[PDB]
């Protein structure tokens, strides 16, 4: 392993996501429709982190994430998926197509600074302790190149319900500097089956520096319209809680609204704290005498014993051990002490 | 297996690209208990589904109604939570002579206290000392600072609602995502332009089948009308695109 | 095996004696007990570890230096600043409950020749 | 009684001239709602407050219309 | 304050049977985890069997199943001991033992061992 | 392949006890019948008992019930019996039998006694 800190230390760079960031939400086919999903995607005109020099820290993975790269000449290698990501948790490594695309969901001991290097390759440096492997699938061997632009890939990482969705695109690209205007959709490549806890992710790179940049975006539930084509290839979308109109887009289900007025949503001020004010009673309720009681009451002549002007801590009674039965009607027993009767 | 889980920490076996007959599972007559939710039993061997988990652990015979959507109890908030949306069927049967010793199996493990309820499906694998009181513990036992975990005393003369059961728990997915384990159905030939029955993957319907030019996505498997309905299917066996 | 414990050690004064008092894979979550007992009588109590922490004594005829710790399935016993009154037979349980107090395995205990 | 609220409607010229639009926060004061003008239906932000008469084109309400000049 | 006293020494020709006292005096008696251990001369200490005076159960080890009979008096606060079929091997010393309770009562949660009896 | 094997012959004068074992080699063991039966001198053969090993319950004849003793040892993946108060008319040749287990194990779908014991 190598720690690379030829690097210059600068904050963050912030780029325009534009119409970048989706994906097909489902695998339906659908035609000159417009349909409505809520979905984590990657909001439009989102600012997003630039990376390039031999940039690569650790990174915080949250929803989900948006990565794309603009390269010459085949620099990123893949990713780093964990919680700890040094075999303290199970973690996800996916090498390049090289070897073998391979996604190792096996427990990894990794470096603090895991890579790949290269012009041949020679070093794998991505671990050093590996056992306790869990899931393993192999693409079809390839190859990744190890040595304006014109190549563009995109891919979204998700990790929800037990899968570990990645989709991803291939376009051509023309600008030096930025992310494109225009608009793609980014297909599912792979499902990958593993229900793991994902939460830090890292770039895999592979001393001297070639050309490539890669970005990184975050992702939030929204609701998007999208515009399937004939062929049922997404050609637009409206990210509808980006501003009025775009709401308005999507109320109205189309991307041309006429002149007029469009009633689209209601604005409401939400609460800021939370007001609880209950009586200064401070003796606790007489409970005892009546659970740990020696001289229960036949069930023909059943006793009664009426409680109150007290404080009533279900906690002890609910939380308690000893009882086999605790069936509530009417109210719920794991809420009983929040109520006053 | 031999070596079933703790329920406080129950083992997950994942089932994926097989074929899952279920009479020889439903048709045994070694299991007690085999109630479903969302699918009927009887009907089971007819179905695909996505994938299936196939949850497993030991509790106490009064304990097994508790494995339930919309149960209450110190398993079913802090053990093992079903949601009440599940679809999937609960299997138990009494495993007395297997989990139980003379002296008493104390192998067994369930958690009693816990801060708050479990979601659908999380597991709490801590063995952190719960806080019943006001005063920290600093991690030691006593009044108010309780130790979460305790076992199962399984003795051959205990009474039928103290023996050990042991429970599989078979959860049934349904997304729209390729199916890979189904029931022992027999394929027949595809009838094109005629009126048919058609059980395409699970998918149910009748109509007449034609040729599409609908230029389906390598991942697409079916299709949908404006209207949110089946309209279109990608057939199981050959990679053939029809319209319904 | 059970409950495995060393048959005899000898440590010298104002030292450390770490006593090993090991959990069998089958009795392996259960609770440990250490008690003192003096040559010719009754053993006492001295200190409790459980598989998550200490149980937690006092004022049990038990000097302030003893002190008691579990990591893993191995349990050790500590003794500080040792003297001649520490010369006794130590000896671990094992036990187990929800309702039956089951049993303790005993094991062969500790003759600590200071 | 509750938070103060209302509905939200939008102003606009259609696409096919501008992307350009105004918010009307209805029957809410214009302090509570975060070019802001105060009108019987609310405080409509995003339009320009002008004394010229004009015909209506989008009605606002009470009186206000507005359009795209 | 609290402590457990039993009755005197006893010897019995071998293949009786002897019946052990156990006296308690002061605290909350019938939430103890009264427990019979025994230690042979020259040899670590042996269990033999426990009881819950207020769960009215008994249990005995598997050396001892079906020769050690234990009992608890909750009205004399006492627990009661009967051992058949004595053999050589079977002289010792014989110990009454108690635990604290905390918790719920029903599920185990016990301090130690921290007061015994004098021997038997 | 999978037979069935116990211990020699035993004589005992009238109101011992005789413990028996059968020993199991080859198979799958615990899902058999095992059973025992008996056979006096010139007479037809007389039920006493059978266990399943899996299910560690053991059934006896009303002529032997509180008389004779079966257990299944899964460990040693073997059968005994013990048989205690010993008359004259109890005095024959005793033999282990098997039956092949199919289906739910848990109802009786089994084979016939194909493998039998040498006598005891
Ligand atoms: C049912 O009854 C038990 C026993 O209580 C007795 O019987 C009832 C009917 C009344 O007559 C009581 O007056 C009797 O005492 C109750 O358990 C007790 O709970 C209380 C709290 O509600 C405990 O009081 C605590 O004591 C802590 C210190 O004691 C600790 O150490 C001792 C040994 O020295 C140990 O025995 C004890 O269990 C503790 O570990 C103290 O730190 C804390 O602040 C509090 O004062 C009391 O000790 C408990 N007794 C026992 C033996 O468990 C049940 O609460 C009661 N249940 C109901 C629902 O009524
Ligand atoms: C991984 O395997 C090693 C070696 O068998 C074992 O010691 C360790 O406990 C295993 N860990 C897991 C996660 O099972
Ligand atoms: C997931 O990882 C995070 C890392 O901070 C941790 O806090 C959380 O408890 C983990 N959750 C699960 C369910 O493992
Ligand atoms: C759709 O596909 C057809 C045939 O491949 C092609 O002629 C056309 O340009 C494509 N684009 C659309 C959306 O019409
Ligand atoms: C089985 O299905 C595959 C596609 O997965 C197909 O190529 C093959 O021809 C089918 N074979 C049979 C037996 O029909
Ligand atoms: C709106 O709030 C301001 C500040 O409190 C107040 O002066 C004004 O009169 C209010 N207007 C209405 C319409 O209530
Ligand atoms: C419009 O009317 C308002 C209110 O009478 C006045 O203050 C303002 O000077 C006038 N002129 C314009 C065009 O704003």
């Amino acid at each position: 392993c190598v720690n690379l800190t030829t690097r210059t230390q600068l904050p963050p760079a912030y780029t325009n996501s534009f119409t970048r960031g989706v994906y097909y939400p489902d695998k339906v086919f659908r035609s000159s429709v417009l349909h409505s999903t809520q979905d984590l995607f990657l909001p439009f005109f989102s600012n997003v982190t630039w990376f390039h020099r031999f940039d690569n820290p650790v990174l915080p993975f949250n929803d989900g994430v948006y990565f794309a790269s603009t390269e010459k000449s085949n620099i990123i290698r893949g990713w780093i998926f964990g919680t700890t990501l040094d075999s303290k948790t199970q973690s996800l490594l996916i090498v390049n197509n090289a070897t073998n695309v391979v996604i190792k969901v096996c427990e990894f001991q990794f470096c603090n600074d895991p890579f790949l290097g290269v012009w041949m390759e020679s070093e794998f440096r991505v671990y050093s302790s590996a056992n306790n492997c869990t899931f393993e699938y192999v693409s079809q061997p390839f190859l990744m190149d190890l040595e304006n632009f014109k190549n563009l890939r995109e891919f979204v990482f998700k990790n929800i319900d037990g899968y570990f969705k990645i989709y991803s695109k291939h376009t051509p690209i023309n600008l030096v500097r930025d992310l494109p205007q225009g608009f793609s959709a980014l297909e599912p490549l792979v499902d990958l089956p593993i229900g793991i806890n994902i939460t830090r992710f890292q770039t895999l790179l592979a001393w001297t520096a070639g050309a490539a940049a890669y970005y990184v975006g975050y992702l939030q539930p929204r609701t998007f319209l999208l515009k399937y084509n004939e062929n049922g290839t997404i050609t637009d979308a409206v990210d509808c809680a980006l501003d009025p109109l775009s709401e308005t887009k999507c109320t109205l289900k189309s991307f041309t609204v006429e002149k007029g007025i469009y009633q689209t949503s209601n604005f409401r001020v939400q609460p800021t704290e939370s007001i609880v004010r209950f009586p200064n009673i401070t003796n606790l309720c007489p409970f005892g005498e009546v659970f740990n009681a020696t001289r229960f009451a036949s069930v023909y002549a059943w006793n009664r014993k009426r409680i109150s002007n007290c404080v009533a801590d279900y906690s002890v009674l609910y939380n308690s051990a000893s009882f086999s039965t605790f069936k509530c009607y009417g109210v719920s027993p794991t809420k009983l002490n929040d109520l006053c009767f | 297996a031999t070596r079933f889980a703790s329920v406080y920490a129950w083992n997950r076996k994942r089932i994926s690209n097989c074929v899952a007959d279920y009479s020889v599972l439903y048709n045994s007559a070694s299991f007690s208990t085999f109630k479903c939710y969302g699918v009927s039993p009887t009907k089971l061997n007819d179905l695909c589904f996505t994938n299936v988990y196939a949850d497993s652990f030991v509790i106490r015979g009064d304990e097994v109604r508790q494995i339930a959507p919309g149960q209450t109890g110190k398993i079913a908030d802090y053990n093992y939570k079903l949601p009440d949306d599940f679809t999937g069927c609960v299997i138990a049967w009494n495993s007395n002579n297997l989990d139980s010793k003379v002296g008493g199996n104390y192998n067994y493990l369930y958690r009693l206290f816990r801060k708050s309820n479990l979601k659908p499906f999380e597991r709490d694998i801590s063995t952190e000392i719960y806080q019943a009181g006001s005063t920290p513990c600093n991690g030691v036992e006593g009044f108010n600072c309780y130790f979460p975990l305790q076992s199962y005393g399984f003795q051959p003369t205990n009474g039928v609602g103290y023996q050990p059961y042991r429970v599989v728990v078979l959860s049934f997915e349904l997304l729209h995502a390729p199916a890979t384990v189904c029931g022992p159905k027999k394929s027949t030939n595809l009838v094109k332009n005629k009126c048919v029955n058609f059980n395409f993957n699970g998918l149910t319907g009748t109509g007449v089948l034609t040729e599409s030019n609908k230029k389906f996505l390598p991942f697409q498997q079916f299709g949908r009308d404006i209207a949110d309905t089946t309209d279109a299917v990608r057939d199981p066996q050959t990679l053939e695109i029809l319209d319904i | 095996s059970a409950l495995t414990q060393p048959p005899s050690a000898s440590a010298s004064l104002g030292a450390s004696v770490t006593l090993t008092c090991t959990l069998s894979s089958g009795y392996s979550n259960y609770k440990v007990d250490w008690y003192q007992q003096r040559p010719g009588k009754g053993p006492r109590f001295v200190m409790r570890v459980g598989t998550g922490g200490i149980v937690g004594s006092k004022g049990d005829g038990i000097p302030d230096r003893f002190s008691v710790l579990g990591s893993g399935l191995n349990r050790y016993l500590t003794i500080k600043n040792i003297q001649e009154e520490d010369e006794s037979d130590y000896h671990c349980g094992a036990d187990q409950g929800s309702g039956s107090n089951f049993v303790g395995v005993f094991g062969g205990g500790t003759k600590l020749t200071v | 009684t509750p938070c103060s609220f209302g509905g939200v409607s939008v102003i606009t010229p259609g696409t096919n001239t501008s992307n350009q639009v105004a918010v009307l926060y209805q029957d809410v004061n214009c302090t509570e709602v975060p070019n802001v003008f105060q009108t019987r239906a609310g405080c409509l932000i995003g339009a320009e407050h002008v004394n010229n008469s004009y015909e209506c084109d989008i009605p606002i309400g009470a009186g206000i219309c507005a359009s795209y000049q | 304050q609290v402590q457990l006293v039993q009755s005197g020494a006893e010897v019995k020709k071998p293949g009786s049977s002897v019946k052990v006292s156990c006296k308690a005096s002061g605290g909350t008696f019938s939430s103890y985890a009264i427990s019979w251990v025994r230690q042979a001369p020259g040899q670590g200490l042996e269990w033999m069997g426990g009881i819950i005076p207020i769960f009215g159960t008994a249990n005995y080890a598997q050396k001892f199943q079906g020769r050690v009979t234990i009992t608890a008096d909750e009205s004399t606060s006492t627990a009661y001991m009967e051992l058949s079929s004595l053999r050589s091997e079977d002289t010792a010393v014989y110990y009454c033992a108690r635990r604290e309770a905390y918790g719920p009562r029903d599920y185990y949660y016990y301090y130690g061992m921290d007061v015994w009896g004098q021997g038997t």
